[PDB]
């Protein structure tokens, strides 16, 4: 049988834990060629992208290493 | 070789391969510098009324060759594939010939071609101190520039590891540094040209002087950007790594395709047979002897004749 109704005197507090993205750090340190570009024309067989900034005279570099890449005035 | 991740370290086949290849050592011995013993002198290969070709064979333990074109009129010299374990004979040769080094041509940026490039530029600029030397190269070799350190890792070239390559410095094709207002030895290199893959017989040349024109030809397969030199007035074809004596270049390295090498061999059939082909490795030959006696070209044209749409030719054991 049950005689008494008793509660425990020690009160516990639930620790609220949560994972938030509070820090925003990134290691931006690469080894690559970066160009001044007055025009870039990316021709792969699916998608062609033509981006043109105007000038009086241009030059042409062409890269066929992965996909056709045409650069105007380097 | 490659980066040792978790899967490569827990593999027993990796330790089995490193036992089979190198015995009980397990580490590959690198490619060392040629000492001052067993080193030969610079030979004058060709003399002409226009140009002079001066070369040295087996200047690396990669068994590569070092060549320089000299313009007889303008007194300007041009190194092609600058990779010599001792670039002190060449600077003394240039200084005793009263020559000016203005550019260095690079076929491709493998380690057998650009290992001593900073040494060439530093010693020749130091002799010029008593306008700097430019570099002519193809930007696809950018992908082989960034792995210059890793290739210096595997072949034991530790003193050339921590060296910023001159092709990585800021040229006129790049944005400029915004320095504090209160230097130009390394900040900007105005003498730098980037070769284009659209190579033609009309305008894809370098004016070497005295009416001598050097046509660079875009010919991949051993590299994503691989530029031969062609001098039609002198019948001289600096092939680099595309064609050698009785053999062609490797395809079993990264960024190397066999069908690109086959197209590069197919774009060479319009030159005459008396064109002396000058390879990056080994002995020199002629293009007619390679049309008659080279089995790789025979296999390429035989596969083309029997109907292969994607003809893939290439070596798996040879020169890097
Ligand atoms: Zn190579
Ligand atoms: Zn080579």
């Amino acid at each position: 049988m049950f005689l008494i109704h008793f509660v425990h005197y020690k009160t516990i507090l639930q620790k609220y834990t949560f994972k938030f993205k509070h820090i925003f750090l990134s290691i931006d340190k690469y080894n690559s060629l970066f160009f001044n570009i007055s025009g870039i024309l990316i021709w792969l067989n699916i998608i062609h992208i033509n981006i043109i900034l105007i000038k009086y005279s241009f030059f042409i570099l062409i890269n066929n290493f992965e996909y056709l890449i045409i650069l105007i005035s380097t | 070789s490659y980066t040792p991740n978790l899967t490569s370290l827990t593999n027993q086949v990796n330790r089995s391969e490193r036992l089979r290849k190198w015995g009980s050592a397990g580490v590959p011995p690198g490619v060392p510098r040629i000492p001052r013993l067993e080193a030969k002198g610079i030979a004058i290969l060709h003399e002409s009324p226009k140009v002079i070709l001066a070369g040295r064979s087996r200047c690396n333990n990669f068994d590569s060759n070092q060549y320089m074109l000299i313009n007889k009129a303008t007194k300007r010299c041009l190194l092609v594939d600058a990779s010599d374990d001792w670039p002190d004979d060449w600077a003394a040769f240039i200084g005793a010939s009263d020559l000016t080094l203005t550019h260095v041509f690079l076929t491709h940026c493998h380690i057998d071609n650009i290992i001593n490039l900073n040494a060439f530029l530093t010693i020749c600029g130091s002799r010029q101190k008593q306008d700097e030397i430019g570099v002519m190269w193809c930007p696809a070799e950018e992908c082989w520039v960034q792995n210059f350190k890793r290739s210096c890792e595997r072949y034991g070239r530790f003193e050339e590891m921590h060296q910023v390559l001159p092709m990585m410095c800021r040229s006129l094709y790049t944005p400029q540094h915004l320095v504090d207002p209160v230097r130009n030895a390394r900040h900007l290199r105005r003498n730098d040209v980037l070769l284009s893959a659209a190579t033609n017989r009309a305008t894809s040349f370098i004016d070497f002087g005295n009416g001598v024109l050097l046509y660079y030809i875009f010919s991949p397969g051993h590299s994503p950007g691989h530029m031969m030199l062609h001098i039609p007035t002198e019948r001289i074809l600096f092939s680099g790594d595309l064609l050698f004596f009785n053999k062609v270049g490797r395809v079993d390295l990264p960024w190397a395709t066999g069908v690109r090498l086959a197209e590069s061999l197919r774009l060479l059939e319009a030159l005459p047979d008396n064109t002396v082909v000058v390879p990056g490795h080994g002995r020199m030959t002629t293009l007619g002897r390679e049309r008659r006696e080279n089995k790789a070209l025979q296999q390429c044209y035989q596969r083309q004749e029997i109907g292969k749409q994607e003809v893939s030719v290439g070596f798996n054991e040879g020169y890097l």
